[PDB]
C-alpha cells in the first residue's frame, strides 16, 4: 500500500501528470490503429478475432470509433 | 541490459533523473559552503539560453 503511494507520486507530479494523459493517448492510439489499417469492412473482422470469448467488452470497443472526426 | 542504445524503460528515465538531479543539488550544495563563488559563476553559468536566462532572475 506504501509503495503504490509512491506509485502515484515515484517520478513525482510530473513523470505521472505525463504519464497518465501519456497513457489514455496511447489508449486512443492502440484501439484506433488497429481500427483503421487498410479498411473498416476487412478491418472489423480482425477487430472480431482479437477477443472472440466474450462480447461485453466488445459492445464499448464498437460505440467508440464511430465518432472518430 | 541486452539492448544497448535502445529504447529507455520509465525508471530508466526516472534513473537518469535522479543522476541529473543530483548533480544539480551538488551546485546548489557548492554555493553553500561558498557563496561567494555563486554570483562569478553566473556569467559563466549563463552559458546555455542567456538571455531568456538572464531575464528570468531580474523578473524575479
Amino acid at each position: 500500500s506504501i509503495v503504490q503511494l509512491v506509485q502515484r507520486y515515484r517520478s513525482g507530479i510530473r513523470g505521472h501528470m505525463k504519464a497518465v494523459v501519456m497513457d489514455l493517448l496511447r489508449q486512443y492510439l492502440r484501439v484506433e490503429t488497429q481500427f483503421q489499417n487498410g479498411h473498416y469492412d476487412k478491418c472489423v473482422f480482425a477487430l472480431r478475432e482479437e477477443n472472440k470469448s466474450d462480447m461485453n467488452t466488445v459492445l464499448n470497443y464498437i460505440f467508440s470509433h464511430a465518432q472518430v472526426t | 541490459l541486452t539492448e544497448e542504445d535502445g529504447v529507455h524503460s520509465v525508471i530508466e528515465e526516472n534513473i537518469k533523473c535522479i543522476s541529473r538531479d543530483y548533480v544539480l543539488k551538488q551546485i546548489r550544495s557548492l554555493v553553500q559552503a561558498n557563496p561567494e563563488v555563486a554570483m562569478d559563476s553566473i556569467i559563466h553559468m549563463t552559458q546555455h539560453i542567456s538571455p531568456t536566462q538572464r531575464a528570468e532572475v531580474i523578473r524575479i
